[PDB]
């Protein structure tokens, strides 16, 4: 069975709501396991307390920099970065969960949640999950974004874990 | 009142477009790489004894979006064309940016400055003569810069303003 994880989202420290994700361990086990472990914090580090630093309405919400908290950082459970596992799954629509990167084989911890189909990212970003519950929370996050992604309020993962 | 100049910083990803702009505006540098979506800044300066307002567009070098540059190229008045002196591919990318700018603005006379950035680094792969020769073939200035040491930062932007002034007073 594919694991499911949750984020409790907060806006300037005020709770907004919970988003849950199915992680496609049946197709991308290494990538799903990284996200799962970072969501539980079981390695001593992970997503709890980190923010969504880039939110672009019409496109995606991006987060996961828990090392520097400025969009430049993050790290995986395997080392600073790990390879692109496969590109079997595509960016088919809102709710897709996919890895951010800085080019081939640079997956760390940063990720993005699609709010639209982003097919030109197919074959460049590893898709590894999708929103299960709480898509309305992701939609509610979009109004805190902007054209270039800078956010107007601090959007954080106040808590996270495995269900 | 003071004149505003619309400067656009272009070049391959990672060459230092943002670091140069941030050195100009904020007087600092960090080794961390925060890739640009699109950023805009304003700064007043004095150039040749004349106060003016720089409107600077810091563009994405991410090549997958190369089809999305026409509008900012039409709007921009002058272009800082940046490569890194340790990255030959970014120097090769310069020709394509210049040809794109000329094609979009439909002119052979577009204010531009060629900027060889990262001159603090020992691993140089693009000779100074190689870049000077290209800039001469383009009819534009060439300036070597380091966003890390601040070498040439003011000079690169101020020179681009001077180029725009010549074009407007032609
Ligand atoms: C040209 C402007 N522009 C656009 C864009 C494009 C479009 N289209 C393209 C598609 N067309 C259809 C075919 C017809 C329609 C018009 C419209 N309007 C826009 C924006 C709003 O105009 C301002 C984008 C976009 C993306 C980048 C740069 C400029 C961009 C960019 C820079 S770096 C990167 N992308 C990958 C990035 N890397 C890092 O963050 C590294 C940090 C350090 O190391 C770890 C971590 C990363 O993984 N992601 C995770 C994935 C989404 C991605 N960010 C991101 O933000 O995409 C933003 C956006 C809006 C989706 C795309
Ligand atoms: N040593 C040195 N490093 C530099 C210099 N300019 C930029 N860098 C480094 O090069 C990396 C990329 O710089 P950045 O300014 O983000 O480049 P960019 O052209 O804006 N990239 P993008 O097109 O993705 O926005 C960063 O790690 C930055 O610290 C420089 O003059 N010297
Ligand atoms: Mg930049």
């Amino acid at each position: 069975v594919n694991p499911t994880v949750f984020f409790d989202i907060a806006v300037d420290g005020e709770p907004l709501g919970r988003v849950s994700f199915e992680l496609f361990a049946d197709k991308v086990p290494k990538t799903a396991e990284n996200f799962r472990a970072l969501s539980t914090g079981e390695k001593g580090f992970g997503y709890k307390g980190s923010c969504f630093h880039r939110i672009i309405p019409g496109f995606m919400c991006q987060g996961g920099d828990f090392t520097r908290h400025n969009g430049t950082g993050g790290k995986s459970i395997y080392g600073e970065k790990f390879e692109d596992e496969n590109f079997i799954l595509k960016h088919t629509g809102p709710g897709i969960l996919s890895m951010a990167n800085a080019g081939p084989n640079t997956n760390g911890s940063q990720f993005f949640i699609c709010t639209a189909k982003t097919e030109w990212l197919d074959g460049k970003h590893v898709v590894f999950g999708k929103v299960k519950e709480g898509m309305n929370i992701v939609e509610a996050m979009e109004r805190f974004g902007s054209r270039n992604g800078k956010t107007s309020k601090k959007i954080t993962i106040a808590d996270c874990g495995q269900l | 009142s003071m004149t505003e100049y619309k400067l656009v910083v272009v070049g391959a990803r990672g060459v230092g477009k943002s670091a140069l702009t941030i050195q100009l505006i904020q007087n600092h540098f960090v080794d961390e790489y925060d890739p640009t979506i699109e950023d805009s800044y304003r700064k007043q300066v004095v150039i040749d004894g004349e106060t003016c307002l720089l409107d600077i567009l810091d563009t994405a070098g991410q090549e997958e979006y190369s089809a999305m540059r026409d509008q900012y190229m039409r709007t921009g008045e002058g272009f800082l064309c940046v490569f890194a002196i340790n990255n030959t591919k970014s120097f090769e990318d310069i020709h394509h940016y210049r040809e794109q700018i000329k094609r979009v603005k439909d002119s052979e006379d577009v204010p531009m400055v060629l900027v060889g950035n990262k001159c603090d680094l020992p691993s140089r792969t693009v000779d100074t003569k190689q870049a000077q020769d290209l800039a001469r073939s383009y009819g534009i200035p060439f300036i070597e810069t380091s966003a890390k040491t601040r070498q040439g930062v003011d000079d690169a932007f101020y020179t681009l303003v001077r180029e725009i002034r010549k074009h407007k007073e032609k």
